[PDB]
């Protein structure tokens, strides 16, 4: 899931960090200057059939902007809806963001 | 060297006003006649300017090596509120490091003398303080001069001069751990020699005899500051409850 | 001389006069610096180099202490180690903790100096906080996030003594000290993008690649800069099959560390108006058409025409490599043509210079050369706009010796003092008799340049016999055994390649001929009446620009950046460029559609591989076998033939000589395709320092912003 | 709220215009040949105080006529006149009042406190600003080198020292009055009996008649 | 917005030369 | 021809011909009763003549002690079998071969271990490309299984132009005991 | 390159990702913290129960007995849910790495553990209850797959397949590493080479492996689970968020990683299914020139054709199961 | 064909580390480096060289290996700087002409 803050701008700011990290090279970003002159990113796509749910990605992120909600159920039919754009992985923390930030809320300490 | 690539990159002499504007005299009067006042390696007269908490500050000539003692209460008029009640001497200005009472009772002031001492001589501007006067508060003012001084020219000084002043105003108001002492201590030791000129030591130094002489003091201020709002600070500033409070508390501050 | 001194036990050999860090690097001792610059001034402000030298109480800097003839240099005591850690905890108190949003990461010094030499963990938690600095406004090529400044002063010493640009400085006392134009300037220097590359740190980074890549995510290619004739040696930084960014390679024989901003920021220009696909001209509309049945059309049109003898027609354009030269010339000589025109006006006629001698047209002291030169007079060139490196070159060497420049032709805005001695050929045969002809006659190494511009002059014959004869009067001085004075300055980086396999124009009676068939092979400069109306014309290039805008056929080749082409700089040295990327859409490598059309026209030329046609290559002139060497010319004294034999009779006619770059923004078709260059431009005539000029951004007019870049 | 930065200005823009006054230009002479005759670029720090002494500030305008005097690119004077403290680069009062707050005036005597104190109650203003009606500018300084006639405030050229409450009032008060009338300008140095520096409580030194050539070397 | 010791025509003198450059006129390095 | 030391590890560097004396050494020697084989790897060098260094690893239950062999081979420089010795060396070369093409004389079957059936290359190679150089997939008109070319719908990102520029470890400290190092001449 | 070692026995996880941080541990000449140690040798052992959870009730399923398989699963669905407290897999951890373990245990775990630590014998036992002295498993188990000692160890066999023929050794005892020099335990050791030997030692190893388990809740010292050295392990979100030099150190980490020293060195621990151990050549840079790992099932399926060699195929079934084969060990 | 060089050290940067080994790599082809995926927009490749690199320490072990597996090698010849002693010294060089030069450190 991809986050936002109360504001409701986007967390990420482009940094490739967890692009770097990634051992299946499971995320492609692409950024750029937004309108505003702001540090954001253009595309953001994650292979769900490439990715080995590690959780190095949300490790690395120095806004906690990627994370693994605990949402464990969404087989689908086919493999194109596992590849997840930063259309539904925004849609994603938006649903999940009381649980999101909950589990941030208690794991924070220990990270 | 100046003596060779100088001024325009010729050859040039930088000396002192007090230094060149003695020497005519020295020559029409005679070197060994210069050379009676003083110790071995501390001959002659020098300008002595006493400022400070005496009840006549002023300025006098007077014999290099003259014991401090002898000085403040026979050219000034004394310390205010008589000897006893003297805290502590700044003997050459600014840069030279504070000197407590019982350090200042038997010294003599020249170059040798205070250098000894842990201090130095630096153009004996003699500042003198009372009993009854904030002592940190006035060495706190001094690291603020260093800040607004510094060229910006060299990293150990432009940052250096800079995270000292805002060290000396916590410590000014308690709000540190006593830990905090000794990172301020060898923070000055990495300015030191480090520089491309001295004015690195200049706020070095005076930090440094600070904490060599007032270390009870400064810990007491950080005890009155941990006993107002409920613990001992975090190293920064950053009261106990800080991470209760829900701020960045990094582990180890 | 040599002193010999040791560094951590090891015995050193450097000459005496040098830097201790000099001999570090000598030794093979890593020595951490953040203000050192190899090719910039010493200054001693990082303080990163400071360490402990036998006999000094306390640590030296490294950057600045003179080798002795006997000291010892320990550079990993515990004086050392406790230093480096003092200045990187101190570099580090009021770095802004900008790691992620920054450009610089991951090629970061700061970064990899503070994992080598510093601590693992800081201890600086002030509630006071840290320095916060505004932005500054200096152009727009150059973004700022000045929080970042660690003042090494390498940008101000930059711009004040190689790009001789001094407006920016450091403004302020202490903490508060602050670098950029106390008052908010553009950044006028046509050099300037070098201070991005010089900065350590981030707060200078380049508008267009603002937050686009990580270096991490780049291929590097070791490529050729095409863009001018000196042949500057860059790294092509691309992600998948779009370059990113070109940066400067070291080449001290060429550029030395430096690239002008044409060459670095043109690469936008390389995916905006490409050519894909074969066009053809049905019915005064472009239509798309496959390779088969585009060549056919070629076919088909040229046996309707049936050309006579050097009725077919090639121009060559000012990016085109030496591989498809020496193509075009087999297959136009197979058709019965030695019509070989190029780009500039005058062109399509024989030129002044011959190409017999290889020395008649070449930059024959070589750009080293200048490091030596005594006296320089330049004819018909502003080195500023025709050749940006090589002029940064000839200021380095006025700024610290005492070098003459004297220029004949129109005055320019120069980084040096030069006497301004006329703009007519008068001028200069009353120049070379007059006083500064003695500065060349009495200065050992002498310098005479002469631009490429002259060559399109009318009165070129009188020029270049007016400027040899000086020299074989002037010889022993002009013509030692290991010096010549004369020098003749490419501006694109195909000139002296056509020059040394000979595709020029031989005769006044080929030039006459009205071709009824000309074939553009990327020529876009070319002047009106060097391509007649009615002809048959076929373009090969890959930016849509004049040339396609008047051809009957459009055939697509590649770009430098996805070829491997040989190029020849104005001194006679022969790079190769690598590809980068691959071929866009359809198109084709270049010397390849011409070895393709010859199946079509039925004389196929001999060579498929391009390995025979770098045999052929071979035969026509064998230094093209030598790479990135230059081969020195043995006949030296024959260029006497060329250049005042058959210049004797010139007929003078008394024009000045004219500028050839109106604007060194637009000079070839990727430049004017190029977004940046047209930021460049509009920001160089209205004055505008604002970085978002026409870019991304929130401003005072545009509270909303702006997606469009470039517009 | 000193700015490193040029902040354009209606007061404070290129396009006004700035001369040096057909009386300053033999200043400018003079000053010139005391130094070598291709570093004139030495004679930067001069120009500056004689253009803002006609001016007002360090202004843009007069730091780039003293630019184009001495044939420097105007970087090179923005460098000078901003590191430089007592160039003003904005608009000041007519009374630049400089209350010295260094650890020596702050025990001297009485305290600089005081004599801050005195001043912000009187003047109406706090640090670094100007009054309404912009004739008192009033910041603090570092040293000015008066320490053994601490506490001292100095206004444009002169050093009002050995201040109390009281003194520090009516020595800027005629200061203000002094605008219309001269005659009511308050005397420099210091109040309450000192002349420069001397003992407070008689001279404890210096009595005697002095000695002249009369005791010399003979061989000399 | 306060009125400011501003020099308001081009020949205006704000602040006085003073008895430093007054005495610079005054310097003349040959002997009288 | 050599033997290093690092820490508790001794490593012995051997000719390839010597492969048999020297581990029946190793094996029946009542001060040397390394009696298992835990691993026989290849490391790829192709900086060097000889390509492959061939490393062994061996335990000694009653000494408690583990000893490291080193010797090399090529494309065409075939090395000793040890299953004469060792009978659970036998797949190890199996491996090294199959991974490698190391050949082993006197081996019985030395064929594939890890590999597909007709596959062509070998992997750990340092030539050799990370994803192949074919792919297979099921042909619906040919009603099998085929061998093709190799294409990748996204290309591999490789990331090793990101090491520091730098170098991060340095040279490390020298630890060579006393006793094997050259005494030094003292003065006078 | 750490998460590839869950991957390898893939039901003995921080056991497989333990070996390679030592491997990695040992030439960045780095010490873990005591804390991390006693976390190791813990999660080691609760990894040891698991595979033999796996192992031996797999086996006798194989047998044909099918109920112990169903009771030690819920053990083993018990013992995954401390997998998923500290890290948040049920399989895949990642959780012990190169300075120690990615993450401090949670606030309750070690009492929870001594919950599951109070009942896991009677679980043995009742396991025990079905198979020890059952004459149908007796008689299924004896003489099958007999190996020598001295064939054992020329057919390079470790653990248990080592240990069932009489040979007295294990890696934990002989070459110590984490907390186990720290913790009393036992060594099974059988006599007649044979898998009811094999059978019988692998259960006195649950027992054993419980045994160090609460040993280990009660030396459970306090302090950092990671190397305290941020050029090395990743520093704290909070670091990260706040100081400088934790940025720079956490930014080069997930981006270039550390470097770890030139030199090559083979590791070896006492992993379940017998000795795993890794070659590890450095070239001095951020990636490793080459990893071989060696497993312990690799060189015991090498053994397969000496040892069941004239025996039935209903014999040889037993023979795999006694065998910890697990085949992405097998193959890497 | 493929490349056997020296890399050059980045222009970003003063470190030198990687220019220390010879890189062989293979050069780009015409077609099939890279090509646009449709469905995600990914880079698709048909180059299974194109993430591939050799290191070695000596050119001419560069050049015995290339030769060694029949591959094509053009060699580049690594470009070195030219020694010129620097002195702080200089900075502060008087002129008795013309200054030509306002050194602002
Ligand atoms: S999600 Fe986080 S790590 Fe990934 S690109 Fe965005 S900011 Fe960087
Ligand atoms: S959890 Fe998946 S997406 Fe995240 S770093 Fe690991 S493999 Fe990549
Ligand atoms: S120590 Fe001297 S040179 Fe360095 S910054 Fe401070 S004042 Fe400038
Ligand atoms: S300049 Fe370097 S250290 Fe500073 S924020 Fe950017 S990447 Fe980080
Ligand atoms: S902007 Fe960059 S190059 Fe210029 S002084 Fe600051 S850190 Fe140095
Ligand atoms: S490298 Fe010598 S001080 Fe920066
Ligand atoms: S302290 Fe105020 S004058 Fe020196």
């Amino acid at each position: 899931a991809l986050r936002r803050y109360p504001s409701g701008e986007e967390r990420c700011i482009a940094c490739k960090l967890c692009e770097a990290v990634c051992p299946a090279q499971a995320i492609t970003i692409e950024a750029e200057e937004r309108a505003d002159g702001s540090r954001r990113t253009t595309r953001y796509d994650i292979d769900m059939t490439k990715c080995i749910y590690c959780g190095f990605c949300q490790e690395s992120c120095p806004v906690d902007a990627i994370v693994e909600s605990p949402n464990a159920e969404y087989a689908t039919e086919t493999r194109e809806e596992l590849l997840y754009n930063k259309e539904k992985l925004l849609a994603n923390g938006d649903k999940w963001e009381p649980e999101l930030a909950a589990a941030i809320r208690a794991d924070a300490p220990y990270r | 060297f100046p003596a060779a690539v100088g001024l325009f990159g010729c050859p040039s002499t930088v000396a002192n006003v007090e230094t060149v504007s003695v020497a005519p005299t020295i020559c029409r009067r005679g070197g060994a006649w210069f050379a009676s006042f003083g110790r071995e390696r501390n001959h002659g007269t020098k300008l002595f300017c006493i400022s400070g908490h005496v009840n006549n500050p002023c300025t006098v000539e007077e014999e290099m090596s003259i014991p401090m003692r002898e000085l403040i209460e026979k050219h000034c008029g004394g310390v205010r509120g008589g000897w006893d009640n003297l805290l502590a001497v700044i003997p050459g200005g600014s840069s030279t490091p504070i000197l407590p009472k019982h350090i200042c009772d038997d010294q003599l002031m020249d170059f040798d003398a205070l250098k000894d001492s842990q201090s130095g001589l630096g153009t004996a501007a003699v500042i003198v303080m009372d009993k009854s006067t904030d002592v940190v508060r006035a060495i706190s003012r001094l690291s603020h001069f260093y800040r607004h001084e510094s060229c910006g020219q060299c990293t150990p000084c432009r940052e250096g001069s800079k995270w000292t002043d805002q060290i000396m105003k916590r410590f000014e108001k308690g709000m540190g751990r006593p830990r905090e002492i000794d990172m301020l201590q060898e923070l000055t030791k990495q300015v030191e020699g480090h520089t491309i000129c001295a004015l690195g030591e200049a706020f070095a130094w005076p930090i440094q005899g600070l904490i060599r002489h007032f270390r009870p003091e400064l810990e007491a201020r950080m005890k009155k500051f941990a006993e107002e709002t409920g613990g001992q600070a975090l190293a920064g500033g950053w009261t106990h409850d800080s991470r209760q409070k829900g701020r960045l508390v990094s582990p180890g501050m | 001389a040599e002193v010999e001194l040791t560094i951590d036990g090891k015995k050193v050999s450097i000459e005496a006069g040098s830097a201790l860090i000099q001999a570090c690097e000598k030794a093979g001792v890593v020595v951490p610096r953040y203000c050192y610059h190899e090719k910039l001034a010493i200054a001693g402000n990082c303080r990163m180099c400071l360490v402990e030298v036998e006999r000094s109480p306390k640590p030296v800097a490294s950057c600045a202490w003179p080798v002795q003839a006997g000291m010892v240099v320990k550079t990993n005591s515990p004086l050392t180690h406790k230093a480096r850690e003092g200045v990187m905890e101190f570099l580090l108190a009021n770095h802004p903790l900008d790691c992620p949003i920054c450009d610089q990461g991951g090629e970061c010094d700061l970064q990899d100096q503070s994992m080598r030499y510093g601590a693992d963990r800081g201890r600086f938690h002030e509630i006071g906080g840290k320095r916060a600095v505004e932005d500054k406004n200096i152009g727009p090529l150059i973004k700022t996030s000045m929080n970042r400044c660690i003042h090494c002063t390498r940008c101000v010493r930059f711009m004040n003594d190689i790009a001789g640009a001094p407006e920016l400085g450091s403004t302020g006392r202490g903490n508060d000290l602050q670098i950029g134009t106390y008052l908010e300037k553009n950044l006028d220097s046509e050099l300037s993008g070098n201070v991005i590359d010089l900065c350590p740190v981030g707060a200078l980074t380049s508008k267009p690649y603002a937050f686009r890549a990580r270096p991490w995510e780049l291929k590097r290619t070791e490529s050729i800069d095409v863009l001018d004739g000196l042949g500057s040696n860059i790294r092509v930084d691309s992600r998948g099959l779009e370059v990113m960014r070109i940066l400067p390679r070291l080449n001290d024989d060429v550029n030395e560390e430096w690239i002008n901003d044409k060459t670095r920021f043109a690469c936008d220009g390389l995916k905006t108006q490409r050519l894909t696909m074969p066009l053809v001209r049905r019915d005064g509309k472009f239509e798309p058409a496959t390779w088969e049945q585009a060549l056919t059309e070629i076919a088909h049109a040229y046996q309707t025409l049936a050309p006579k003898e050097n009725e077919f027609k090639v121009i060559a354009g000012q990016l085109v490599e030496v591989e498809s030269l020496v193509a075009m010339k087999d297959l136009a000589n197979r058709l019965g043509s030695e019509n070989l025109a190029l780009d500039f006006p005058g062109g399509s006629q024989p030129l002044a210079h011959g190409v017999d001698i290889r020395s008649n047209y070449l930059f024959n002291s070589k750009i080293w050369g200048i490091e030596e030169a005594d006296a320089i007079l330049l004819v018909g060139t502003n080195p500023r706009h025709e050749a940006a490196v090589l002029n940064a070159r000839i200021r380095k060497q006025w700024l610290r010796s005492d070098l003459e420049i004297a220029a004949v032709g129109q005055p320019w805005e120069s980084t040096f003092d030069y006497e301004h001695l006329g703009t007519d050929l008068a001028a200069l045969k009353n120049a070379l008799s007059g006083p500064f002809g003695e500065k060349l006659k009495k200065a050992k190494r002498p310098m005479i340049i002469v631009g490429s511009g002259v060559t399109e002059h009318p009165d070129a014959k009188a020029f270049y016999e007016t400027v040899w004869s000086f020299v074989e009067k002037n010889a022993s001085n002009f013509l030692t055994e290991e010096w010549c004075g004369y020098n003749v300055l490419q501006r694109a980086a195909s000139r002296a390649g056509a020059f040394e396999v000979g595709f020029v124009v031989p005769s006044p009676e080929v030039a006459a001929t009205k071709p009824k068939f000309v074939w553009l092979l990327g020529a876009d400069e070319f002047d009106p009446a060097d391509v007649p109306k009615d002809a048959f014309i076929v373009y090969q290039g890959h930016h849509g620009d004049r040339g396609a805008e008047i051809a009957d056929i459009v055939l697509p080749g590649a770009a430098y950046t996805e070829k491997a082409g040989t190029y020849v700089n104005t001194e006679g040295r022969v790079q190769m460029t690598r590809a980068a990327t691959g071929l866009p859409g359809a198109a084709r490598t270049d010397w390849k559609i011409i070895r393709a059309v010859s199946e079509f026209l039925g004389v196929p030329l001999p060579y498929d591989d391009v390995a025979q046609l770098r045999d052929r290559m071979a035969e026509i002139s064998p230094a093209l076998a030598a790479y990135d060497v230059v081969e020195p010319v043995a006949l030296r004294h024959l260029s006497k033939v060329q250049l005042v034999d058959q210049n004797k009779g010139a007929k003078v006619t008394g024009e000045p000589l004219k500028k050839v770059v109106e604007n060194f923004y637009f000079t070839d078709v990727i430049s004017r395709s190029s977004p940046t260059m047209a930021r460049c431009s509009a920001a160089k005539e209205t004055g505008d320092p604002r970085t978002n000029f026409m870019a991304p951004g929130m401003e005072e007019d545009r509270p909303m912003g702006q997606i469009a870049y470039g517009a | 709220d000193t700015l490193m930065v040029h902040r354009n200005t209606p007061e404070n823009n290129p396009d006004i215009p700035f001369k040096f006054t057909p009386e300053n230009e033999k200043i400018i002479e003079q000053i010139l040949k005391r130094y070598p005759p291709q570093y004139k670029k030495a004679a930067v720090m001069p120009l500056l105080d004689l253009g803002q002494r006609q001016h007002g500030f360090c202004s843009i305008s007069v730091m780039n006529e003293v630019a184009r005097i001495l044939e420097m690119p105007p970087m090179r004077v923005y460098e000078v006149a901003s590191f430089y403290t007592m160039y003003n680069r904005t608009p000041v009062g007519k009374f630049h009042v400089q209350a010295c707050t260094t650890t020596p005036c702050q025990l001297g005597g009485c305290g600089s406190d005081a004599i801050v104190k005195a001043i912000k109650e009187h003047l109406g203003i706090n640090q670094g600003e100007t009054t309404p009606d912009g004739l008192f500018t009033f910041i603090e300084v570092e040293c000015l080198g008066a320490c053994v006639n601490a506490p001292m405030v100095q206004i444009n050229d002169d050093y009002y020292e050995d201040l109390t409450p009281e003194t520090i009032k009516q020595v800027l008060t005629a200061l203000k009055e002094s605008v219309n009338d001269v005659s009511k300008a308050p005397k420099p140095g210091p109040q309450s009996g000192r002349q420069s520096c001397e003992n407070s409580a008689g001279l404890t030194s210096l009595t005697s008649e002095p000695w002249g050539p009369e005791k010399t070397r003979p061989d000399l | 917005r306060p009125s400011f010791a501003i020099a308001r025509s081009p020949n205006e003198q704000v602040f006085p030369a003073g008895a430093f450059y007054e005495s610079i006129l005054r310097w003349n390095p040959n002997p009288v | 021809q050599q033997f290093s030391v690092w820490k508790d590890e001794l490593t012995i560097y051997i000719c390839p011909t010597g492969v048999i004396p020297v581990f029946s050494f190793l094996k029946y020697n009542t001060n040397a009763e390394f009696t298992q084989v835990s691993d026989i790897t290849a490391v790829d060098f192709p900086t060097r003549e000889m390509r492959f260094e061939i490393v062994y690893n061996l335990l000694s239950v009653r000494h408690n002690a583990r000893i490291r062999v080193k010797t090399y081979a090529d494309e065409v420089t075939p090395v000793p079998s040890i299953t004469s010795l060792y009978m659970g060396a036998n797949w190890y070369e199996r491996e090294v071969y199959d991974m490698f093409g190391v050949l082993f004389v006197g081996h019985p079957d030395l064929r594939r271990i890890m590999t597909d059936y007709g596959f062509e290359g070998h992997p750990l190679r340092k030539d050799f490309p990370l994803t192949g150089y074919t792919e297979i997939r099921y042909d619906e008109e040919k009603k099998r299984i085929v061998v093709e070319p190799l294409e990748l719908t996204q290309a591999f990102r490789n990331f090793e132009g990101g090491s520091s520029a730098w170098d991060q470890v340095g040279p490390g400290i020298d630890r060579t005991p006393d006793t094997f190092k050259l005494p030094t001449p003292k003065p006078e | 390159a750490l998460p590839y070692f869950d991957r390898l026995d893939y039901v003995s996880m921080m056991t497989n990702e333990q070996v390679f941080s030592l491997a990695v541990e040992k030439l960045l000449n780095i010490e873990i913290p005591p804390r991390a140690k006693f976390i190791r040798t813990m999660f080691g052992e609760i990894t040891r129960i698991l595979n033999h959870l796996m192992s031996v009730l797999s086996h006798a399923m194989d047998v044909g007995a099918l109920t112990p398989f169903l009771w030690g699963f819920e053990e083993r669905e018990k013992l995954m849910e401390f997998y998923e407290r500290v890290s948040g897999a049920r399989l895949h951890a990642a959780y012990v790495r190169p300075g120690g373990v990615h993450q401090d245990i949670p606030v309750g775990l070690l009492d929870d553990i001594y919950q599951w630590a109070t009942q896991f014998g009677d679980r043995i036992d009742e396991t025990e209850e079905m198979l020890t002295d059952n004459r149908i498993w007796i008689n299924r188990l004896k003489g099958v797959g007999v190996v020598s000692a001295a064939d054992a160890l020329n057919l390079s066999f470790t653990g248990v397949m080592l240990r069932g023929s009489g040979v007295p050794w294990d890696v934990r005892k002989s070459s110590p590493y984490d907390a186990y020099d720290q913790v009393e335990f036992d060594v099974p050791v059988g006599i007649n080479g044979d898998c009811y030997d094999r059978y019988l030692c692998r259960m006195e190893e649950f027992r054993q492996s419980l045994r160090i388990i609460h040993q280990c809740l009660n030396k459970m010292p306090a302090g950092p689970v990671r190397y305290e050295d941020y050029k090395i392990t990743p520093p704290p979100r909070a670091a990260m968020k706040e100081n400088m030099e934790a940025l720079i150190h956490h930014f080069l980490l997930f981006t270039k990683g550390y470097a770890v020293p030139p030199g090559d060195t083979y590791t070896a621990i006492e992993a379940p299914k017998g000795e795993m151990g890794v070659y590890v050549v450095s070239d001095g840079s951020e990636r490793p020139y080459r990893v071989h790992i060696r497993a312990p099932g690799f060189a015991h399926l090498s053994g397969f054709d000496h040892i069941t060699r004239g025996h039935l195929l209903a014999d040889a079934v037993a023979v795999i199961g006694t065998m910890d084969l697990v085949f992405g060990e097998v193959d890497r | 064909t493929v490349r056997i060089y020296k890399p050059a050290k980045p222009a970003t940067q003063s470190g030198e580390k990687n220019t220390q080994l010879w890189r062989m790599d293979w050069d780009v082809l015409g077609k099939g480096h890279r090509w646009e995926n449709p469905l995600m927009g990914w880079q698709s490749s048909a180059d299974f060289m194109q993430g591939t690199h050799l290191t070695f320490k000596t050119k001419e072990d560069a050049i015995a290996f290339a030769e060694k597996q029949g591959y094509e090698y053009f060699v580049q010849e690594p470009n070195e700087r030219h020694f010129r002693p620097k002195a702080y010294a200089n900075n502060f060089l008087y002129s008795p002409g013309k200054l030509k030069h306002i050194r602002t450190k």
